[PDB]
């Protein structure tokens, strides 16, 4: 592939195709559900869990 | 239980006034169970 000076070569973390990508597009409904979204609670599906939709890597350092 | 039969609406003012009258008449132990049941009914209809 021919490249110009200043064009993208690779994508980093939270970056897709040269854009900032901090989240996911998920199917969402806006309704009360048996009090499990009372106040500001959020009810989610297992698909977000076993699909690894919101899985993140966290690295600690011990010196 | 000689409860009056509400037939118009239950808004925020009505439910607050109803609970206060239940505490005076039945006490806090009875009303605590009434609150648990009304909590489920309101959640189940929302």
């Amino acid at each position: 592939k021919c490249i110009k000076k200043g064009q993208i070569l690779a994508d980093g973390a939270a970056t897709v195709g040269g854009e900032l990508a901090l989240g996911k597009n998920v199917l969402v409904a806006y309704m009360p559900w048996e009090g499990y979204n009372f106040e500001d609670a959020v009810l989610i599906s297992e698909c977000l869990v076993y699909g690894d939709i919101y899985t993140s890597f966290h690295i600690r350092k011990y010196e | 239980a000689n409860l009056v039969f509400h037939n118009k609406v239950i808004d925020g003012t009505a439910i607050k006034r109803l609970i206060s009258r239940l505490i005076d008449h039945f006490g806090m132990a009875y009303t605590s169970h009434i609150l648990d049941q009304v909590k489920t009914l309101g959640f189940q209809q929302a």
